[PDB]
């Protein structure tokens, strides 16, 4: 019926980019950069927060089925986006994204698009659908963050706190594989369980069972502490590693 | 695995025949080789390259994915032209949607005027396509283009919907800018006449209400082919838009512009008096020029004509066929 | 675009219904005979039938009453068209000159209705105080009959019983009375309303609801004498008035169908009864009267006086004489003897009126070699079947081969000098556990006669329960010669086969001609026919021998040649057989993307196929690759009765709904899509339902004729027994003939008011469109008829174009050349 869009963080050392010589720092590197690359180009069209993550849930997805050094990666995003809009409901132009493209990179990235631009983006789509096996419909964490969030009483201004740090985290994860790993369910839990560790928070208390410790479990069953820690780790790797520190 | 969508190719079908032609691409009737199965497949052109994969297309492969029942129809995969080996840019090979294959439309056999349609039959049939209806408006999809044109049937009864080029998602909380010309003129509400753009689910109730009527006359309620006179005819029938029945009806863009010669009263129940009550009743509703007034799905399958409606019985409608091909002595 | 041009060569013989009134003048008897989109005037006396005028009308007449209100010195006539445009029409004549006069005018069609099962029902008050209308199911709708409604406007009143069988007006009631027999799920039952003019509703009737024989069809309003009511069913008549109830059951109704009555003597005494097998009955009233001088009903009695032909309407003439109004075989003036004769009949035909009948099937074929084509057509049904010849000889003359049985489909062999032919008789199941024929006819007259033997069939699974009296179609191949038109040989077929397709033609290396008949396994259970028995015949020394046989899963609707091999239609499948040397028909090639392929015709190598719902589709034979390929197919949802292939590129397809639409190749080759759409082009209502398509003319060809601006020739027959020709325009005199049209709508006076270009309108239930691509040859003809005022103001400010003048003044004279000129190819 529908295919299967997860895997195991011990497959990542076999996508077709590792086997071709690319080392695992470099393939993740070049994951946020093309990522961040599909967020920046719709930011500055003024696209829907959905409609970006849906272009980089694409961009994730395909590069587990291509290579990087056969696929570059900015045609690839600015493909994914393009298609993202027609799915989402916020269509753009293909030559829109080319002109916000060429305004954000340079001359030696730019080149990736070769001598034609729009036909190098136009073409892929063919690739991108087959690829991602015609499964359009994309769930994010965005959605799951304000509908657990809306069954949380107590202070207004700690529970909004908690939201938008978590939602900063939501965005932040969309750099990393974790879009690979964990159903978004799970994302917007760990970034609820995230926020309310470095805000000093003990969330269950908001919830309509408040002598719960698991308050995830209401919200998503079968969750392990385990994972959410995992998921974590990952998130805070991305701000220790950067010069930018924890939202607070 | 049978989630792989896009790569198995169209040879797997031989074709029958065309069978229509419409919104992106050509739709023909297949037979699949390996199981026998009817299919109908939609040709999509990305050739042009202007906006890519067709967005009508998008929104139909999107939406009836996840739509999951027997009133709407099933999309059974996608396959492809035998695409150019090595040269992903030189190929210019289309799509195919493939559909389960229905035996009919009901604008075919309401034309040739070789159906006839019992109270029972009726019942049926409106019942499937509200409970398809109301399972898409309760997943907050809007199929924004009801026709006969579009409503399929096969020999046993079985209803299902399908044109959903068109459909999007309605969010209750944050109405969104929309397109005013969505449902065909003879099936549209007035309140798109009127340039609504801000629709409510309720576009789609009264363009059945359209078919319910047009089940018992054979013909369809509002016919017209400008968008005044259509509001002229509804008008005559349902009665004028005035304020004392749509409160809301001076917030619409083309109230003042546009105004029916009278300001005629309702006579739905007057000039449908050959309906029956239950169903007159049913139609009046659905027919209600406020859309906040305008009855609901749901309150449709709640109704004396179909709440007590069992799908067990499938009450197949009537086609003379043979019958009537010879001329009757 | 495309340009065509329809001209009818016979007018329609059929009889729609018949009245007898006081129209002309209270002094004359005038009995008016109506035929599709035409009305017929007479003055009837003793000696005969006198025409006084013959009227046109653009619609097809569905009710027609005649009523004489207060202060009228003679009778008006209401009549409304299937289209629902209703006029009243009166009678003037100055000296030689005859007009029809409309008072009033008015099309009645509501928005919102439902076309009754029964079809519109129109009835007049005995006091003509309003016209009674029942257009749709639960409703009736009144015109009343005051002077000043010249508009004919009109209300409805809400009907509780929505299937409604039958209604007239009844006699000697205080207000008006409607009395109608309805159908509801209890069963059938007559129930009386009295209609309030004031309240513009019904209020409670006279008497009583009685419930009423399952098939009670007609319903008879008694004169004042008695009053009251007769009812006329399939095996009771029962009279009703109040607390009166009689009911006769004589056994001699039950054998055939009553569908016809006419009142005999003015005051009620006699009624004249007519069924499907011919035979004329009396319902006579026994008057018994009390002592208080009240008349009342004793008895009812039906009394058998002869044959006459089957009867849509029925007329008593005076003096003797009585008009049969027949929609299945020739029309009748008959008269009813006191005495009868050596036989035991009362009945002697007078005269005889030619009615082509039902057109079933026509071919064209030089017969005399003279470059003359003569049309021999299937007319006719049951006893009053028959092969009609048809020459151009100026009068048409026309030769009748009674049949007395029904004819389906006819083909010619000229190797054989012989006409085959497929009928079906109707036999009756027969104590003895057979079958047994009402009369003797073509299939039984043969000279010699053969059964069929096939084994295909037989074993089957276990027959199907028979009873006593139930009908049974019998079908034969017949052998009949060209000249003699004597039956030399009848094939009779197997038990419950059904004969639809015969054509006559060599195949594949074969120098014998055969004749070949597809036919289906009717069940009466099956939706659809699932058997079927491709046969081949070869007639040779006066006897039919079976060549060999090919057994389908089907009906096989229609065959043609096709370049030495057979194309035959199985249901939805269309498909291409080989002649093989064992002399066995072999599959080559199929197409099975149709829901049922009753219609086929060939040209070249491709092949147009007309469906039940899906319209016409364009094939093709690829001979390099074996196969079929679809080029082209009309996506419009059309009920097809008959198709036909003008040219390479103009296909020619007939409706059911009596209308006529031509479809063209989009001729764009940009986009494979455009090509596969066939665009329908030509839209045009002729009015008749079209069942044959003949390519070929009755005219007489010299070599020497002048050659007319039309090319190519198509000629169809219809069920009202019309015949008409279809031909192609260049474009210069389409626009031409076209504007010649409009300046005519404007000067030739339309009986009821009614709008030419609304009676030539395409029209369905669900959609109405103006007609395009075909030109009206009578309204064209009629040019020389009209006064020469009319000619002259016709042809002011007329420029012919695209000719060897760009722009030329168009003289009365000249347009009286040309239009003679297209008299005559009919
Ligand atoms: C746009 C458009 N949207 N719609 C839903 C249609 C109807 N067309 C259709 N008709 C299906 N069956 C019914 C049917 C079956 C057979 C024949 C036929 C034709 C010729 C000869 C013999 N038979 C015609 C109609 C059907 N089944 C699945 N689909 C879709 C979902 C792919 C279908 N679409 C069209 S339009 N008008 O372009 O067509």
């Amino acid at each position: 019926t529908k295919p299967c869009w997860y895997w195991d963080k011990k497959d990542l050392a076999h996508t077709p980019s590792q086997l071709e010589g690319l080392d695992p720092a470099t393939e993740a590197r070049y994951r946020r950069e093309g990522a961040r690359f599909i967020f920046d180009v719709g930011t500055r069209l003024g696209l829907h927060y959905d409609t970006l993550a849906t272009g980089i849930i694409y961009f994730h997805r395909f590069y587990m089925f291509h290579s990087f050094k056969q696929f570059p990666r900015y045609v690839t995003g600015a493909c994914c986006l393009f298609l993202a809009g027609k799915v989402e409901e916020t269509p753009k132009k293909c030559k829109d994204i080319i002109k916000t493209a060429r305004s954000l990179l340079n001359d030696v990235q730019f080149g990736q698009f070769g001598d034609d631009p729009k036909e190098e983006v136009m073409v892929l789509e063919r690739i991108l659908l087959q690829t991602i096996k015609f499964d359009l419909q994309v769930e994010h964490p965005y959605q799951f963050l304000l509908k657990y969030a809306k069954q949380l009483k107590g202070d207004k201004n700690k529970i909004q706190k908690l939201v938008q740090m978590a939602w900063t985290f939501v965005n932040d994860s969309l750099c990393t594989t974790l879009s690979l790993q964990w159903e978004p369910e799970i994302i917007a839990v760990a970034v609820m369980y995230l926020a309310g560790r470095l805000c000093k928070f003990e969330i269950q208390e908001w919830t309509s069972k408040p002598m719960y410790r698991r308050w995830w479990e209401q919200f998503v069953q079968d969750v392990p502490v385990d994972v959410l820690e995992d998921i974590c780790h990952q998130i805070l790797d991305l701000y220790s590693q950067g010069k930018q520190q924890m939202p607070h | 695995t049978e989630s792989d969508w896009g790569k198995r190719c169209v040879d797997k079908f031989d074709i029958i025949g065309i069978i229509g032609e419409g919104t992106y691409g050509q739709v023909y009737k297949a037979k699949d080789k390996d199981t026998g199965e009817l299919v109908a497949l939609k040709k999509v052109r990305l050739d042009n390259e202007k906006e890519g994969f067709p967005i009508t297309a998008i929104r139909e492969i999107k939406i009836l994915r996840q739509l999951i029942h027997r009133s709407v129809v099933n999309m059974k995969e996608i396959v492809t032209d035998k695409q150019d080996a090595l040269d992903f840019k030189k190929d210019k090979g289309a799509f195919y949607l493939v559909f389960e294959y229905m035996d009919h439309d009901l604008m075919g056999l309401l034309e040739s005027g070789l159906v006839h349609f019992s109270e029972d039959h009726i019942k049926s049939f409106m019942k499937q396509l509200m409970e398809g209806l109301e399972y898409c408006h309760k997943k907050n999809f809007l199929h924004r283009d009801i026709k006969c044109s579009n409503i399929l049937l096969n020999n046993s009864g079985q209803i299902k919907l399908a044109d959903f080029g068109l459909a999007r998602l309605y969010n209750s909380e944050e109405s969104r800018p929309y397109t005013n010309k969505v449902i065909t003129l003879w099936y549209r509400p007035p309140e798109l006449l009127l340039g609504e753009e801000r629709y409510t689910p309720a576009i789609d109730v009264w363009s059945c209400g359209c078919i319910l009527g047009e089940l018992f006359t054979k013909k369809p309620i509002f016919q017209a082919n400008l968008e005044l006179a259509q509001l002229e005819l509804i008008s005559r029938l349902c009665g004028s838009p005035c304020p004392a029945v749509w409160p809301d009806v001076i917030r619409l863009p083309y109230f003042n512009t546009m105004k029916p010669k009278k300001q005629y009263r309702r006579r739905l129940r007057e000039e449908f008096s050959f309906i029956p009550s239950a169903a007159l009743d049913l139609l009046d509703h659905m027919l209600t020029l406020d859309p906040s007034k305008r009855c609901t799905a749901e309150q449709t399958l709640q109704s004396d004509f179909l709440k007590d409606v069992e799908l067990s019985k499938m009450a197949p409608p009537d086609l003379p066929h043979w019958q009537d091909c010879h001329e009757l002595w | 675009m495309s340009y065509n041009y329809v001209v009818t060569a016979q007018k329609p013989t059929a009889v729609n219904g018949c009245v007898t009134g006081h129209f002309t003048s209270a002094e004359d008897l005038n009995l008016l005979i109506a035929k599709n989109t035409r009305l017929e005037i007479y003055v009837v006396t003793a000696e005969g039938l006198r025409p006084v005028k013959e009227v046109g009308m653009y619609g097809k007449i569905a009710v027609m009453e005649l009523f004489r209100p207060k202060g009228e010195s003679k009778d008006l006539l209401f009549i409304l068209t299937a289209k629902y445009n209703a006029c009243i029409l009166e009678y003037k004549q100055s000296g030689e000159s005859i007009d029809i006069i409309t008072r009033a005018h008015g099309n009645v069609q509501d928005r919102i209705g439902r076309p009754s099962e029964t079809g519109i029902i129109g009835i007049i008050d005995p006091e003509c105080r309003m016209i009674g209308l029942r257009l749709y199911d639960g409703l009736f709708k009144v015109i009343p009959l005051d002077r000043d409604n010249k508009e004919l406007k009109a209300f409805n009143i809400r009907l509780e019983e929505l299937h409604v069988i039958d209604v007239k007006f009844l006699y000697g009631c205080q207000a008006p009375t409607i009395c109608f027999v309805y159908q509801d799920p209890q069963g059938r039952h007559v129930k009386t309303y009295e209609v309030s003019l004031r309240e513009k509703e019904f209020n409670k009737g006279p008497w009583k609801q009685e419930n009423v024989e399952a098939e009670a069809s007609m319903v008879i309003a008694v004169p004042e004498p008695f009053g009251g009511a007769i009812i006329i069913g399939q095996e009771s008549i029962t009279y009703h008035n109040g607390d009166k109830y009689l009911a006769i059951a004589p056994p001699i109704i039950k054998q055939s169908t009553i569908v016809c009555h006419n009142r005999v003597d003015p005051n009620g005494s006699r009624y004249l009864l007519g069924d499907m097998e011919g035979r004329l009955f009396m319902l006579l009233l026994e008057k018994e009267e009390q002592m208080d001088g009240t008349v009342t009903l004793k008895d009812l009695r039906v009394e058998l006086l002869g044959e006459t032909s089957i009867a849509e309407c029925l007329t008593y003439l005076d003096n003797g004489v009585v008009f049969v109004g027949s929609r299945l075989g020739d029309s009748q003036l008959v008269k009813l003897n006191v005495d009868s004769n050596e036989q035991g009949s009362y009945v002697v035909a007078m005269e005889t009126f030619t009615n082509l009948g039902p057109i079933v099937d026509m071919c064209v074929v030089d017969l005399e070699r003279q470059g003359q084509g003569q049309l021999v057509t299937c007319s006719g049904a049951f006893k009053e079947g028959s092969l009609r010849i048809i020459r151009n000889g100026q009068k048409l003359h026309i030769r009748t081969v009674p049949l007395y049985e029904s004819p389906r489909k006819i083909c010619y062999q000229e190797v054989s000098q012989c006409f085959g032919v497929l009928s079906s008789r109707i036999e009756v199941q027969d104590t003895s556990g057979g079958t047994t024929a009402l009369r003797p006819s073509a299939s039984t007259q043969a000279l010699s006669s053969s059964v069929s033997s096939s084994k295909l069939f037989s074993s089957s699974t276990a027959p199907h329960e028979t009873s006593f009296g139930e009908e049974v179609e019998v079908h034969n191949l017949l052998i009949i010669d060209q000249h003699t038109f004597e039956v030399l040989h009848a094939h009779q077929f197997l038990q419950n086969e059904y004969a639809l397709s015969l054509v006559s033609c060599k195949l594949g290396k074969d120098p014998n001609t055969y004749f070949i008949v597809g036919t289906a396994m009717v069940y009466p259970e099956e939706a659809e026919p699932k058997q079927g028995r491709i046969v081949v015949f070869q007639y040779s020394d006066g006897k039919l021998q079976t060549v060999a046989e090919k057994e389908v899963k089907g009906a096989v609707y229609s065959m043609v040649e096709f370049n030495g091999k057979l194309l035959a239609s199985i249901n939805s499948t269309v498909r291409l057989y080989e002649w093989t040397t064992e002399k066995e028909l072999r599959t080559e090639c199929n197409h099975y993307n149709n829901i049922m392929a009753l219609y086929l015709k060939t040209k070249g190598d491709f092949i147009l196929v007309g469906d039940l719902m899906r319209s016409v589709l364009l094939l093709a034979y690829k001979p390099m690759e074996g196969n079929f390929e679809e080029i082209a197919r009309d996506f419009n949802p059309n009920w097809m009765s008959a198709v036909e292939i003008l040219d390479d590129d103009n296909f020619l397809g007939a409706e059911n709904a009596f209308n006529l639409f031509v479809c063209q190749k989009d001729s764009a080759a940009t986009t494979d899509e455009e090509r596969q759409h066939l665009q329908e082009v030509g839209l045009f209502h002729l009015g008749e339902f079209v069942n044959v398509f003949c390519h070929g003319s009755l005219v007489m060809q010299n070599l020497g004729e002048t050659s007319t601006p039309t090319q190519g020739s198509v000629l169809f027959g219809t069920v009202n027994g019309m015949i008409g020709l279809v031909t192609s325009l260049s474009e210069s005199w389409y626009n031409l003939l076209l504007d010649m049209q409009n300046r005519l709508n404007k000067v030739i006076k339309s009986v009821g008011k009614i709008e030419h270009s609304f009676w030539r309108s395409f029209h369905t239930e669900r959609k109405t469109e103006p007609a395009t691509g075909f030109i009206d040859g009578d309204l064209i003809e009629s040019f020389l008829d009209i006064s020469r005022p009319k000619m002259q103001e016709v042809v002011a400010n007329l420029q012919y174009d695209d000719g060897s003048g760009m722009k030329r003044e168009a003289t009365a004279d000249d347009l009286i050349k040309v239009v003679e000129e297209l008299t005559r190819i009919h």
